[PDB]
């Protein structure tokens, strides 16, 4: 934990606050230069607060003195902490400008806000003066520097704590905190800037929740051995499909070839497994013979056989959800002895049991409803919910893929946090191309956590690869898009 | 370039 | 052969060893001149065992005396033969410096290894010091030259004798051997010149076995005549797929049209057969009236009158293997009196008195896996093994083109080697598509072995020019690339 | 000065020391990252001495451990100082490595060597250890950074004290240090980083020796209303000459013009005063008839007329140096009544008591050379001596501009520094071409000391404008070049 | 782009 | 240019 | 590139 890295090396490394203190300020100085140029045409609104966020923003406020147009701080505590104290001494000793009051016309002769009012100190909702200040900053088109984290934003949830500051620019310390990274927070964070402000690396390299990055992905890629066949990059299978659902299983199989496997098989309802070859002839797709257009108990046999030659297997997109399909997918996933990546449909009838009976592993991969409706909480209450997502995988033995605008990805132990993507991704097959990229990279040898994590960042970058607007992007496009986004990886 | 920022 | 090149050279040619000798050194020196630029920067670090491999290294490191920073040979052999003597007596007399003692740090003090250990005349497995100088030599990372072969490669077959050099470059004499084209050596061989040394240009190009090269198979592609129709350009017929495997037929077809067939033919279990042509309507995809999605004796008369019209039948990709197939097959192949080319499930059902009886030729184009169950050995014992592909072809009439990451296509008396492709094809579809190339080179009027060496030639080289990753590559798009991979033949 | 400022920043502006201590450091790595690049390859040996150039020096190394290949501190000193005791800690605390030996070979192991030994600190020469290690720094090839000054170099004269440190780097802290600017030292010096590190800016700016700047010298760049006529921009006489030194009166009196002076007249003794306008026919050039080919006090009467319609005289350039000119330089300095450029061979027969009782205005334009011989002292006693140059223009109430490779320009109270400019300067007629410069400004308005600061700025701009080779550079070419160096002014 | 150096 | 290499 | 040759 950070403000905990904070405390040791205060206390334990013996770095003085001070020292942190100015190492933060500075930082955000630095930041602002780079992303506005020359600073010495601008003049600068400083909002402190009493904790030490605020203490971080009159080191700002002393080191913009006499580089800039004007700087005046707008003090709006009551207390101070000692640091905070001792740099509103140095301000004031430098000849700044503070004041208590606000007036809502102040905002007029500046052009830049920075936002030190509340950092990770902040407890509870926004009220007030506290809260008609920041509408104030929000409504007046100026550009706004949050020291931390935006004022407002609980850092550890990314919620809005009724209101909260808008910034153009956040810099923050150490390690991106979860209220950046989680929406809304992500949002209201604008262009992030994380500043080492001299914790030790040892420390910062000891947090367990981390945002999935390009290096990380890239080191994960598995290996293309040029002496190979197509046994080496393993043989997935995937069961998926309904009278009524007949595209789910292209879009699944060509996601798990995209991504480079060396064989892909379907097992789909007859005759709509034709569907597949006839747009993708790569493809296998194998007819299951059914009694009304959905799997059901008399295609357990047949899907245990066809999975002995298989690598890992893929349930659940466009399966259908009535009872013959619940038996037959937790019947199915409690015999089979084989990694399953499980979505969609075969979530929407999964008996949890079966998750904890199985020897092999499993990735599950719901959106918010699905999650929802699996451990029977609201929506509201999984959205972003990275505890609960722990305590699933933990419990379950599985690793959980929470998908959303930020998807998490979690066995229980370590939780990863993807920030790839955009809106083009919300629009029906685009997880079912996620469901088959996972399942491909665990039949190349990837564990399911490393092969979760490389495709929630890879099917993100494919889509941020379409060159129209996103708002177009469909299921097949996107296929298109992912050798671009591992080419371009490297 | 990246002892002070990362993106 | 080529130790038998080097003997006549010297015998009946009489040009002295030495000279040959000489010159294969300074075509080192040239080569590393022409990879690394001014050499004159560099500390070279040269491991010259006794043999004539080494009395190679001795002559470069002479030739590298006054005009680079600094030059060392470890000498690593016994007894010298008497050109290595020579060389190592002239190098010493122009001043230079021998060690034979190896000091695992002397690494650190170099930046090119020139690994002059053991070359042609390389017996059995290395080990002891040989061994630990050759993993220092790997694990230092320094730039590393190989004279001839990498030592530890066996030249004869491109094994690694428990352990080998892994080479930035490799400079070799004459021709290319096999240990640098087939893997793992030619992993280890890592960029290849061959030199001219001086042997008669009549002896080097009485060497039996080649690989293909651009120039070989720019001048075996057919002419397009202008005043043409699609009969110039022949008839294809492809018996293929089953209710498992629908897509094969379409990629083999479009195969054969791909590389300029006038017409080509799919004969496909109903209704399989129309998944082809809603993907490629320029085919014909004729229904066959199967029992239950195979193909079976009960389709034999009808698949011999499809023949009479043909230049040439390819029978396999997804006929499924079941008793029934196998009578099919076995009794098609009998009476067919056409060029074949036999893949896939007909090798694995194929009775090879069938191909003895045969007066019309055949090709055969299995991976080892195939080739394995066909000749009753394991995948091991049939990889890369040449010798036993040549016996193979000659024994039974046929053309056989054994796929791997380098193929071998041979006809018993001529064996060519192919280089070209990636990894993205290492994936099912890729297999299908070649052999509707192989089966539309046929129809325009090559011989069975023009038409597989110009066909694993282009099907690699098509690969290569995928503009993503190559990993994503799925036979449809390889399709699309065979035409510019024709363009840029010429 | 500059050591008062860290004690006031200290004492009364109560920054603690350890935070500005952590500001040198920080902006050290800065400084090195900005000229290196990433920093993650390099391996570092920072050199501490037990002063508080030394604590700077583990605030650097502190800040790379883990983010850089390898660190290591050869601490030199005996006892610490507290800032520098408390930076050693933290730098151990944080898993640094000291070392109190310096094994000769320990620069093999590195890439980068920061120099924290001695700064400001620096007294007395540098023996034993201390330069046997300075020595093999400066042999070995590495790229080196100084913290504040070069260790060896005297802070507040530019002097080597027996042996110092050649720097790629120095990056010092508030403001340059005349040791930087003055040679050897500027030499020493390398590329010159000066970093905020959080003084006042009030104390920064009070400071009264001060580096001529480009923008310094635009907004002293005479302004160019359009309504103008030549009177506007002023007329000058230049007396100079003899038929020894035919040449000097040219460049002067080109040098006038070219700064865009509005007449310039020069008198030379007939028929020398031709020479000028068959080159420049622009220039007047007033025959003056003379005895011997020099002035006289003969022309006394004849100088001071053609003083009366002029703004400013300048007198000197070839004049040749006996007793007549002798004679007339000083009666004529005593009797004109206008502002004087005092050059060269005026300045070897100048009376200084002349200087002291004349109301108006001089600028006296010496070598140190000529320095010497005007105060009776030795060149080495007079080279970059600007305490004895602001002694002397204090005295007889004029600007000195003490002219080398640095040109220090006083008036006793304000005294600049020039860095402009190149070898080909170190050619006869530069001066005479400076000359003119100055007295060119004058005659538009600007005070002697303003004249005098952008001229030596511009003379050295146009001298690194020549686009061949400096050394080819001749008086001629630099007038040529004036007018682009003061179009790229702005 | 001056607040940390000037060149 | 290939009378000393083949590629 | 001068092993061979001087120009
Ligand atoms: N919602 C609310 N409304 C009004 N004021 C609030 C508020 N929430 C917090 N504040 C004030 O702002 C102060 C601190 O703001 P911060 O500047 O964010 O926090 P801090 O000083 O770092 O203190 P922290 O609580 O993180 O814990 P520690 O000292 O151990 O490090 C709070 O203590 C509070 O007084
Ligand atoms: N595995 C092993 N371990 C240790 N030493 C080995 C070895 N294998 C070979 N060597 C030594 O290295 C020597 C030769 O190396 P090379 O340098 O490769 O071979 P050569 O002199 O050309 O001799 P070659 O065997 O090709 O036949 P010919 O003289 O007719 O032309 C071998 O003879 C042997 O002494
Ligand atoms: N020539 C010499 N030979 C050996 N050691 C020397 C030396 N000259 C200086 N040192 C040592 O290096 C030390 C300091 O080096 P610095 O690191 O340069 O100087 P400082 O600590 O800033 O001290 P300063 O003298 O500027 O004055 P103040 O504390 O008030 O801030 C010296 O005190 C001395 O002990
Ligand atoms: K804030
Ligand atoms: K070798
Ligand atoms: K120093």
């Amino acid at each position: 934990h950070m403000k905990e890295i904070d405390e040791l090396t205060i206390k334990e490394y013996g770095v003085d606050s001070r020292i942190l203190m100015e190492r933060a300020g500075i930082s955000v100085v630095l930041a602002m230069e780079e992303e506005l140029g020359n600073l010495s045409d601008y003049r600068f609104l400083v909002l402190c607060g009493g904790g030490n966020n605020g203490g971080d923003g009159f080191v700002v406020a002393r080191n913009l003195l006499g580089v800039v147009k004007d700087v005046l701080v707008v003090f709006l505590g009551k207390k101070k902490t000692p640091d905070c104290e001792y740099n509103y001494g140095l301000y004031k000793k430098f000849g700044g400008k503070v004041v208590e009051q606000f007036e809502p016309s102040i905002l007029n002769e500046f052009d830049v806000v920075v936002d030190a009012i509340f950092g990770t100190g902040l407890r509870g909702e926004i009220t007030g003066e506290y809260a008609e200040i920041i509408n104030l900053v929000n409504k007046s088109g100026k550009v706004v520097v949050s020291v931390d984290v935006p004022s407002g934003i609980d850092s550890n949830t990314g919620k809005v704590l009724r209101t909260a500051v808008k910034a153009d620019l956040t810099v923050t310390f150490g390690v991106p905190k979860i209220g950046h990274i989680l929406f809304p927070g992500r949002d209201l964070t604008g262009k992030l800037k994380v500043a080492n402000i001299g914790h030790p690396v040892h420390l910062i390299n000891s947090i367990n929740r981390y945002v999935i990055t390009r290096e990380m992905v890239r080191s994960l890629l598995p290996e293309r051995p040029r002496d190979s066949h197509k046994g080496t990059y393993g043989k997935v299978l995937i069961i998926a499909g309904s009278r009524l659902y007949s595209g789910a299983p292209v879009l699944s199989g060509m996601g798990s070839l995209k991504v480079g496997t060396g064989l892909v098989k379907l097992a789909v309802p007859f005759p709509q497994n034709l569907i597949a070859t006839s747009r993708f002839p790569e493809l296998i797709s194998v007819p299951i013979d059914t009694e009304k257009g959905f799997f059901s108990l008399q295609n357990l046999q047949e899907c245990l056989e066809l999975s002995k030659d298989v690598d890992v297997v893929a349930i659940g997109p466009g399966l259908g959800n009535n009872e013959h399909v619940r038996e037959f997918v937790n019947e199915f996933l409690k015999t089979l002895e084989k990694p399953a990546v499980i979505d969609a449909d075969a979530i929407n009838v999964l008996d949890t049991s079966v998750l904890k009976e199985r020897k092999s592993p499993a990735v599950l991969t719901p959106h918010p409803g699905e999650m929802a409706r699996l451990v029977k909480k609201t929506v509201g209450d999984v959205k972003y919910n990275y505890e609960l997502a722990e305590e699933f995988a933990k419990e379950n033995d599985c690793v959980l893929v929470l998908k959303s605008a930020t998807t998490i990805v979690t066995d229980g132990e370590k939780t990863l946090f993807n920030i790839t993507g955009n809106t083009g991704l919300s629009k029906g097959g685009s997880g079912d191309v996620l469901t088959g990229m996972i399942a491909g990279f665990i039949a190349q040898g990837l564990s399911p956590l490393e092969a979760s994590t490389v495709s929630v960042y890879l099917h993100g970058f494919a889509a941020e690869l379409f060159e129209q607007d996103e708002r177009g992007l469909t299921a097949s496009e996107l296929l298109r898009l992912i050798p671009e986004a591992i080419r371009r990886l490297k | 370039a990246a002892w002070l920022f990362e993106a």
